[PDB]
């Protein structure tokens, strides 16, 4: 599961803060995809630097679950096992 | 996206340079397949990636029965694996250390598998595949298949127009093709010499020799394959209607 | 003969991974050196220690205004100690690195240097020469030196032609691709098929997929576009690209 | 390299000489041996890259010799000798 420690920092009615741990292993860029949990609509995506250990998500709705993955890309192997959490808010 | 939770590891098979092999089944279709793990630690020390992973993607394109099929790969923190063929005649490399040399029958057999595989490449384009007993599997009906990845050296199997530092097409593959008949016979590279500059000039000038258990067909043959001028080499078309294959075979 | 012990070893000049190179100099005659230190081990575990003793041949009997030259060469049980030419100005890595970008004119004066080593060595059959801006130096008076001998988002795949990454066929039409990848990233600042991953930089490559930023002048975006094919043989001459008009305008 | 070279044993006839690993691929080793001083041209035998030991037969008694011994490198040629003095 890399990365390890996917958790919720912050969070508010509006936006939402991530975080994990760092990988201590070269990182071109992180790929976060949201929606909501059980199957539901579509999924939406977004990158963020290989740098950073966290990522903000603005626009949702108070209420719904939702599973956010992240994956974690290597310059030569691609991606590795991503790792999901359900937040309810 | 495969995963290290979607295979039963088994029975080891062996243990390469950048780490070892094991023997593992497809859980969702109980598939049967060999997972080489290799260290990142100790691929990032010599700095390989790009030279495997540039071979992934060269035969991924490639799929030819007598070349090692690569249906994926996936990797974790500090481990790469790749998803291999399984192979359960073993390694040719271990026949040459079990019986030393082969008989004119089994490798007349091989040269006839490799050709044709050299052949299938360059159709595609792909030149200078290394073909040494090393890079060698034996398939379930002693098919011989190609496995190129990674895990003197090949110096003894390089041609003289680059040893030399010189520009090369697809009669490299002619020169080992022929250089490779020499050691399945005789067992020993041809031009294997002590030291680098000794080792370079028998290449440079072609100084080998026949043992006296050498035919005139095969002699022939490894003869008109390493010729110092790669004009001079013969044609993978030619080499499968050689006198000494079509009835070794 | 050369041994260790005929060296003051100066200051570094740089340390990695791979090895280490020293400021150096004779003691006889107290003459600046560069000292390029190996590791046998990783050059034996890589594969790689034949392409060394290969090139340490093949780069002493040629000399070249552009061209890095090799003093000799000793070794002792596990290092490698090579005598090169001392560069004051350093790799144009680093200064590319700082500047970002460079002049129309700098760029134009490199790809003319680059240009004639090329040819010189494309005429003694020495095909390929690994021109990334971390094996070239800046001397004295401001000239290139291309410095192949050995090891130093992406990484040495965003200056490979199509022919190499997938194991095909090449010839000295390499270089034509060479020149134009670097051309374009010393303007840019970045190579022109450079991605996150190596499989889409591979895809670029093989596809040819890159574009010209706006401030990119129109003689430049010429010759670019004239050495970015995807078949070798439709590149021009290194006769040719010296004739070109852009570069007979800015360079020097 | 070799670093160590010493006499593990020897008899009125021949001697037997051993040395370590130098922690490196070695071709193989060139072992010469004569009168340390000077009284003709030295003797030159090779020994294979794998093996640590030697045996020179033919050299007479109360005879201080001078066995010089140095590893060839592949690719880099050969390392700096390691001599050594010994009396039959
Ligand atoms: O590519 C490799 N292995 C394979 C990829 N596909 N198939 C193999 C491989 N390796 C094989 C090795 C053996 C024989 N040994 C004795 C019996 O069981 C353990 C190993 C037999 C079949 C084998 N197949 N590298 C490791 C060193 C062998
Ligand atoms: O071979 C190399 N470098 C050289 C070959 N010839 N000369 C060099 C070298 N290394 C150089 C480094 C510098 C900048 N440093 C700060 C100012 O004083 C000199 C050192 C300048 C010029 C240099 N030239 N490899 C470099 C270490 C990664």
């Amino acid at each position: 599961s890399v990365p390890t420690k996917l958790e919720v920092v912050a969070a508010t009615p509006t936006s939402l803060l991530i975080s994990w741990d760092a990988p201590a292993v070269t990182v071109v860029h992180y790929v976060i995809t949201y929606g909501e949990t059980g199957g539901n609509s579509p999924v939406q995506e977004f990158t963020v630097p290989g740098s950073k250990s966290t990522a903000t998500i603005s626009g949702l709705k108070p209420g719904v679950d939702y599973t956010i993955t992240v994956y974690a890309i290597d310059f030569y192997w691609g991606s590795y096992s991503p790792i999901s959490i359900n937040y309810r808010t | 996206q495969w995963a290290l939770e979607d295979f039963e590891i088994g029975r080891p098979l062996g243990k390469g340079k950048f780490g070892n092999v094991y023997l593992a089944r497809e859980k969702q279709s109980k598939f049967i397949l060999a997972l080489k793990v290799l260290f990142k630690a100790q691929l990032e020390k010599a700095g390989v990636e790009h030279q495997l992973r540039r071979e992934v993607e060269i035969q991924s394109h490639l799929r030819h029965p007598n070349i090692l099929r690569l249906y994926g790969y996936f990797h974790d923190a500090t481990r790469v694996y790749l998803i291999l063929e399984y192979a359960p005649l073993g390694t040719v490399y271990r026949e040459l250390q079990k019986l030393s040399k082969f008989d004119e029958q089994r490798t007349a057999t091989y040269i006839t598998e490799l050709a044709n595989a050299l052949s299938y490449c360059h159709s595609k384009r792909v030149i200078h595949r290394d073909i040494k007993p090393e890079n060698l599997l034996l398939g379930s009906a002693g098919e011989l298949k190609i496995a190129d990845f990674g895990w003197c050296g090949t110096l003894d199997y390089l041609p003289p127009e680059m040893i030399e530092g010189r520009m090369h097409d697809e009669k490299v593959d002619l020169w080992s093709l022929g250089v490779l008949c020499y050691e399945f016979l005789v067992g020993k590279p041809p031009f294997e010499a002590n030291t680098y500059q000794e080792t370079y000039k028998r290449i440079s000038r072609v100084e080998f020799t026949f043992p006296d258990f050498v035919t005139e067909g095969a002699r022939d043959l490894i003869s008109r394959l390493l010729k110092h001028n790669p004009s001079q080499r013969p044609m993978l078309r030619e080499v499968l209607e050689h006198p000494w294959i079509t009835a070794n075979s």
